[PDB]
RNA sequence: CGACUCUUAGCGGUGGAUCACUCGGCUCGUGCGUCGAUGAAGAACGCAGCUAGCUGCGAGAAUUAAUGUGAAUUGCAGGACACAUUGAUCAUCGACACUUCGAACGCACUUGCGGCCCCGGGUUCCUCCCGGGGCUACGCCUGUCUGAGCGUCGCU
RNA sequence: AGCCUUGAAGCCUAGGGCGCGGGCCCGGGUGGAGCCGCCGCAGGUGCAGAUCUUGGUGGUAGUAGCAAAUAUUCAAACGAGAACUUUGAAGGCCGAAGUGGAGAAGGGUUCCAUGUGAACAGCAGUUGAACAUGGGUCAGUCGGUCCUGAGAGAUGGGCGAGCGCCGUUCCGAAGGGACGGGCGAUGGCCUCCGUUGCCCUCAGCCGAUCGAAAGGGAGUCGGGUUCAGAUCCCCGAAUCCG
RNA sequence: GGCUAAAUACCGGCACGAGACCGAUAGUCAACAAGUACCGUAAGGGAAAGUUGAAAAGAACUUUGAAGAGAGAGUUCAAG
RNA sequence: CGCGACCUCAGAUCAGACGUGGCGACCCGCUGAAUUUAAGCAUAUUAGUCAGCGGAGGAAAAGAAACUAACCAGGAUUCCCUCAGUAACGGCGAGUGAACAGGGAAGAGCCCAGCGCCGAAUCCCCGCCCCGCGGCGGGGCGCGGGAAAUGUGGCGUACGGA
């Protein structure tokens, strides 16, 4: 799918918060929260390359 | 080889259509073949197991040449009851063990009109297939 | 002892009226007896009651549509109810007289030059 | 003939705070 | 509050209503897969918001 | 002061249940609600909220009528007429 | 409503009624306190009803 | 001595990787291509003998009728004088039914106030009270009725 | 004419080996159902890092800590079990701007009885606002309900591509009412009165509607009663409105 | 001023078929009571979570303990 | 003054109808950026695109030349191939960019106003009779009502027509 990896409002918390600079989900109350978002090394994000039809 | 277009030979669209199957369609997939004796009687092969039939278990731990009455069939598990075939539990009191229809063969029929009528529906269909080939 | 919707067919609307009254108060007794130890079998008898009441009320409300039908069946202007279904915009298509209309012009013309059956040699 | 089990829910934290106590300023 | 309109209190009340266990003879049935109510709600732990 | 103890002071509901959605965003003040847009006639509806178009559209919910009408069209919608009766 | 209440008594059990209470319940049910004329004696009439 | 420490191995834990499974997805293709004031989509609250959720249904409420089917449903109980042209169950679905809000429609949106017509019970012809039923929204087309004008006139 | 329930994959192994190496073979164990060689084709094809993603686990470490608001002690009971529960007795504290007795907003069953002592209540608990099983909120007179407030908001109208917006008396034929009188029609305790239709007569309100559980706004008090409700239930005595 | 089928389009809907696709951190967010639980006043944000066994045969009974837990015993090809 | 026509305009819970909201992948009408590229940036590009608003249908829109051409001519619309990254546009930079012809898929053509002739020859609704009646219509009969000469119907429309 072409939405696979994106349908999330993920944004990085940008450096000074001790983290890696990968954007990351908003919103607090539940495990996805603050969690790796979009790119390819994180878990529920979006492929390398996604295939093409 | 099958060459219906509209029908599924696909493996996950088969066993959901067999495992979320209504009722009157179990029925159909609950069939047991009838014995040597009740075949050439009949000119019938398969029919729908029931209630108070007569089998005996020609598979499994309780096979053998006893012929037991059908006390149950449990659709939703896709098992039948026979009498005799049973264990004991811990407690020591006797439970059913199911067996599969297709693992069972009909030595005796629950007559009733409907049933003659769909013994006879099944011989006759065969009889316009031998007059085809012949 | 049943009740089947065979039976109520040819009932009388009184009929029906005193069948259901029955079943109604036989229902309350039955709603005092799960609250007050009642047996198994009289809180099975609770949905066969229930849909007893259900089956005199599809006959009386069968029955009263019937007729209905029947004293609007000539008539010019219907209850919005006895009028067909089918959807909305179905209900607002041109019916199938005025479809067929065609003018007198377009009459004359397909009677004079009919389409025509030929064929061409190879 | 069981009656073990039990479970209740509650609110999944999040730990996306920033202390931030100091600044020098030492320019 | 006491002070309530009557469209609160039969939200409230329904709020009620679904929070107790679930029936154990839900576990005995055949294809079962329910262990327990994951659904309850506590007056102090999570709050209806209403 | 304007962190725990401000947040002491909140005792004043803002929005409360809407009538048409169900979501407590109707403002009182405003008498507007602000998931659905009532009392506008016409529902609050955006397209650059995919997901939040997808929580609330046609299957989302009952289908009370409309799943009815898509076993009536496999029939034509034919009315006033039984099966042949035994 | 409670005339509603009061006719629907009156007509199931015949009995007399003097007044009605009502309130509604915390899981949404309405409880009806219905009083019988001094005449009657609800404990007789408890007892046709099946409640005792 | 013996602790402690380190390395390796057996066994036991903690943990849930791997592997095998897949009633799920994803992609492509085909046919059809149908909502609503006859009240939609959506929302609320209810409905099961035991039932919280999901599912289904709407006070006829885990469904009525009809048609096909042909002996079950099932976790437990029960069997209505439920059970074979006195038809279990499932399926189909054309009959009937379908609470409250919602374009939402008497006015408001608190379960607040009405108005008109008819019906039933109190009473005792009217009134009055209670209950039931039917109506009472905006725009707009055709026509109908009732009107308006120091608009144009005709006869008086 | 590959392997495999006479045991596949996977996993483990101080077993035997091969290859410079990437790796691979065999032995033994566990495992329980599928797998591999070779010629070609294809690729989401090889991890130590990215303050990488997600999940798990360490040392730190039985460590920091469990120190704001003066305080506990004796006996007995239940109980397997008591510093913490209950009863009794002491010693104390809050000290009527209370650590007392009642409400508003908010909560939503936390209330009350009985039971449990798994989890939770940062020790424990025989206890709890935990868990489980059942109960509990009664009104003409107490509030809402009605009024208008600051304000909000339709219609007419205006504007506007348009969803719509402005505006609240402003570009409006904005009254569906009435004492009475005259013409009829219907009924009834048919005497004569109602009701009802039309005409005459009369008519400022001038702004639909919403807007307060602290403003305006008639009228309920005493006693008793429950495990939990009472100006609501029962007893008695009243009162407003229609 | 006006009407007009066909060949064309179709990530919504109803009903189907297939694949050199993925195989539970993958593939849709969602293989499961998932747009759920949960967070936010709101607009919105939004998971985790698959596998006993062929068959429940899901371990009667004895015994220590207040119990959780144990020791025996038993089912199963296997509770290693 | 009264009565009566017409015109313009009102009120009706008047008789019978119709619109509203939803979905929105595809379609039509508007409105409409900025990230971005130009190694800066303002024109330009991004892009008539995202977002916003309205309206549909099973398809929509378009469509039977006020066309293309300049040939020995073709002949509605839509789509595919090619024309063609071409003619052209462009701080002539970055970039952008069609058409005709040709080959195919499909193929279908028509109707008014006007100018005229026909005694309005036309239409809507109500009432009665026959037929049908879940797509409300066919025929007959009303000195029944209205619309309509401020123009309905038939013939006829550029390929000419009477
Ligand atoms: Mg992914
Ligand atoms: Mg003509
Ligand atoms: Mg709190
Ligand atoms: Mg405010
Ligand atoms: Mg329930
Ligand atoms: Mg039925
Ligand atoms: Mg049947
Ligand atoms: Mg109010
Ligand atoms: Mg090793
Ligand atoms: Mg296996
Ligand atoms: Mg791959
Ligand atoms: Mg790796
Ligand atoms: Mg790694
Ligand atoms: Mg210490
Ligand atoms: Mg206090
Ligand atoms: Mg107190
Ligand atoms: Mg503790
Ligand atoms: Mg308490
Ligand atoms: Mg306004
Ligand atoms: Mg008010
Ligand atoms: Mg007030
Ligand atoms: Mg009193
Ligand atoms: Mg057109
Ligand atoms: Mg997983
Ligand atoms: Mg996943
Ligand atoms: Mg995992
Ligand atoms: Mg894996
Ligand atoms: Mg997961
Ligand atoms: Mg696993
Ligand atoms: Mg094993
Ligand atoms: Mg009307
Ligand atoms: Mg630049
Ligand atoms: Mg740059
Ligand atoms: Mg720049
Ligand atoms: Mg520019
Ligand atoms: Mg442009
Ligand atoms: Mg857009
Ligand atoms: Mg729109
Ligand atoms: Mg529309
Ligand atoms: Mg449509
Ligand atoms: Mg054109
Ligand atoms: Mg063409
Ligand atoms: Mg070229
Ligand atoms: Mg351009
Ligand atoms: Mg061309
Ligand atoms: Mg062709
Ligand atoms: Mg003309
Ligand atoms: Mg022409
Ligand atoms: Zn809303």
């Amino acid at each position: 799918s072409e939405l696979a990896g994106h349908q999330t409002s993920a944004e990085s918390w940008g450096t000074g918060r001790a983290v890696a600079r990968i954007p990351r989900v908003r919103g607090g109350g539940t495990h996805r929260s603050g969690q790796g978002a979009f790119g390819n090394m994180c878990r529920g994000g979006r492929m390398f390359a996604p295939t093409k039809t | 080889m099958k060459f219906n277009p509209f029908v599924t030979s696909d493996r996950s669209k088969n066993r959901k259509r067999h495992f979320n199957a209504p009722s009157h369609i179990r029925r159909k997939i609950m069939s047991s073949p009838l014995s040597k004796e009740l075949r050439q009687k009949y000119n019938v092969r398969s029919m729908p197991i029931r209630k108070d039939d007569e089998v005996q278990v020609v598979r499994g731990h309780y096979k053998g040449q006893q012929i037991g009455k059908v006390v149950q069939v449990y659709r939703k598990k896709y098992v039948i009851y026979i009498e005799r075939v049973q264990r004991e539990k811990a407690n020591g009191t006797t439970v059913h063990v199911g067996i599969h229809p297709s693992k069972v063969v009909i030595t005796r029929l629950k007559l009733d009109k409907d049933r003659k009528k769909i013994l006879e529906r099944k011989a006759k269909s065969r009889q316009v297939g031998k007059e085809k080939g012949k | 002892a049943k009740i089947k919707a065979r039976d109520l067919r040819g009932k009388k609307k009184e009929e029906l009226l005193k069948q259901l009254d029955d079943l109604k108060v036989e229902l309350s007794q039955l709603r005092v007896a799960k609250v007050t130890g009642g047996a198994a079998s009289k809180l099975s008898k609770i949905r066969v009651v229930r849909k007893s009441i259900a089956r005199v009320l599809t006959v009386i409300n069968q029955t009263q549509k019937e007729n209905l039908r029947k004293f609007y069946k000539g008539k010019k202007y219907k209850p919005l109810d006895l009028r067909p279904k089918k959807t909305r915009a179905m209900r607002r298509r041109l019916n199938k007289h005025e479809e067929s209309l065609k003018t007198k012009k377009q009459q004359r013309k397909e009677r004079l030059y009919p389409l025509r059956k030929y064929a061409v040699k190879a | 003939f069981v009656f073990g089990p039990t479970g209740m829910p509650g609110p999944t934290p999040s730990g996306t705070n920033v202390g931030s106590s100091g600044r020098s300023p030492s320019v | 509050s006491s002070h309530k309109t009557f469209r609160i209190k039969r939200f409230l009340a329904k709020k009620q209503k679904q929070n107790r266990p679930i029936p154990q003879w839900i576990w005995m049935k055949t294809g079962n897969k329910i262990r327990y109510n994951s659904k309850r709600r506590h007056w102090r732990r999570t709050k209806l918001g209403l | 002061t304007k962190g725990t103890s401000s947040f002491g002071k909140r005792r004043n509901k803002t929005h409360t249940l809407c009538r048409r959605c169900g979501s407590k965003a109707y403002h009182l003040q405003k008498s507007t609600c602000g998931k659905c847009g009532y009392p506008a006639k016409r529902k609050r509806k955006y397209n650059w909220s995919a997901k939040a178009k997808r929580r609330n559209t046609t299957g989302t919910g009952r289908m009370r009528h409309l799943k009815i009408v898509y076993r009536r069209f496999r029939h034509g919608f034919r009315e006033g007429t039984t099966p042949k009766p035994k | 409503n409670k005339h509603q209440i009061k006719q629907a008594v009156k007509k199931l059990y015949d009995i007399d009624v003097a007044k009605v209470n009502t309130l509604i319940r915390p899981d949404g049910e309405k409880k009806a306190y219905v009083r019988l004329a001094p005449d009657y004696d609800a404990l007789d009439v408890a007892n046709k009803i099946g409640i005792i």
